[PDB]
């Protein structure tokens, strides 16, 4: 399965 | 004084949130979050209708906290020394809609439509109010499970809504327009579209589309899963490549796979309860 993450805004 | 009107509990989601504490208001038992932004970190600044200066947070929250369900609400806030603390309403029990998608994955159209028409629903309400989110995302939006209600939250990177053009950003740059990552240039309305683009892919991929510039600025969109011909062509329209061939919210809420949405209630029983 691929690779999900979160991304920071800031 | 602050410590007196709340009880202030443990760190929410270990910082993913920001500073933000479990609460509760003493007067009433009231569930609360409890938010901390440092003054030296705060880019933005506005003024209070009386002329007070606080964080451009707080200015969008306030403009935004009249009853509408939809956004989070700023029940009251303080100035320290070096921070302004946020007390914002709790909802319970919630789950960020990132984390929603993580572990159900792709999520079925009826469920996607429910959710999505709340998140247009939620931002027209900030735009009618005259405040830009600039940082829709999965992750900026909590889930009611009991109440099957949606609530926009972090306004960190937000600012006035205007008609002319932008020329600054600090959302989130996989959710941000081609015409930003080319030219540093964007206009409030087309740019949410964009975003709201890559928010229903998500939903109903499991996750966002692009993650480097160059596929931002490409033009094609690949669909991971089975998706409705209907549903693609929305996504499609909304992450058009010029910010002129992008949907109005209008013509998004007005488009066929928009129609016939579940209510709030009907959402939580079939597909969280
Ligand atoms: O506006 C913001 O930046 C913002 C951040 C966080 C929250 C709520 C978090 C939350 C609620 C309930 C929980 O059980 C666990 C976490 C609301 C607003």
């Amino acid at each position: 399965a691929r690779k999900r993450r979160r991304h920071p805004s800031g | 004084p602050l410590e007196s009107q709340y009880q202030v509990g443990p760190l929410l989601g270990s910082g993913g949130f920001g500073s933000v504490y479990s609460g509760i208001r003493v007067s009433d038992n009231l569930p609360v979050a409890i938010k901390h932004v440092e003054k030296d970190r705060i880019s933005d600044w506005g003024e209070l209708p009386n002329g007070t200066r606080v964080p451009m947070e707080v200015v969008l929250l306030k403009k935004v906290s009249s009853g509408f369900s939809g956004v989070i609400r700023l029940l009251d806030w303080f100035e320290r020394p070096d921070s302004f603390v946020l007390i914002l309403e709790r909802p319970e029990p919630v789950q960020d809609l990132f984390d929603f998608i993580t572990e159900r994955g792709a999520l079925q159209e009826e469920l996607a439509r429910s959710f999505f028409w709340q998140v247009l629903e939620a931002v027209r309400h900030c735009h009618n109010c005259g405040v830009l989110h600039r940082d829709i995302k999965d992750e900026n939006i909590l889930i009611d499970l009991n109440r099957g209600e949606l609530k926009l939250i972090d306004f960190g990177s937000g600012a006035l809504l205007k008609d002319t053009v932008y020329t600054d950003f600090d959302g989130t740059r996989v959710y941000s327009p081609p015409e930003w990552i080319r030219y540093h240039r964007y206009h409030g309305r087309s740019a949410a579209v964009w975003s709201l683009g890559i928010l229903l892919y998500d939903m109903v991929c499991g996750d966002i589309p692009f993650e480097h510039d160059e596929e931002i600025i490409g033009g094609q969109v690949f669909f991971r899963q089975r998706v409705s011909s209907e549903c693609q062509h929305l996504i499609r329209w909304c992450l058009a490549l010029r910010p002129s061939d992008r949907p109005t919210f209008e013509e998004i809420q007005n488009h066929p796979w928009m129609q016939d949405v579940l209510l709030p209630q009907e959402t939580a029983e079939i597909h969280l309860h």
